[PDB]
């Protein structure tokens, strides 16, 4: 659970670079593939 | 034979076509995961 986004699945650290005032991102299709930690605000991939 | 080889280098759309189809169909497969359907959400966890 991300400040929000409830999920399951395989935690890894990205090499994406997000804009900073975007929290996660989608695919094409529409599902969440990566979030930012509100904490540390590191990029991390969510892999089934 | 020569011939062939620059028309072709330089036309394959009936194998082009059953692809795109397969992709188009799979695609709104996926994107009906979030329509409601008359339901408050589409989300079983909300
Ligand atoms: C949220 O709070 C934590 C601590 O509670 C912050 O962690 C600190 O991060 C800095 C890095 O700039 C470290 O030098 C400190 O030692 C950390 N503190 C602890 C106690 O580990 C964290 O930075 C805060 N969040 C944000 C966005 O700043």
């Amino acid at each position: 659970n991300f400040n929000g986004l409830t999920g399951t699945g395989v935690l890894t650290e990205s090499n994406k670079k997000f804009l900073p005032f975007q929290q996660f991102g989608r695919d094409i299709a529409d599902t969440t593939d990566a979030v930012r930690d509100p904490q540390t605000l590191e990029i991390l991939d969510i892999t089934p | 034979i020569g011939k062939i080889q620059d028309s072709l280098s330089s036309a394959l759309g009936k194998l082009q076509d059953v692809v795109n189809h397969n992709a188009q169909a799979l695609n709104t497969l996926v994107k009906q995961l979030s329509s409601k359907f008359g339901a408050i959400s589409s989300v079983l966890n909300d």
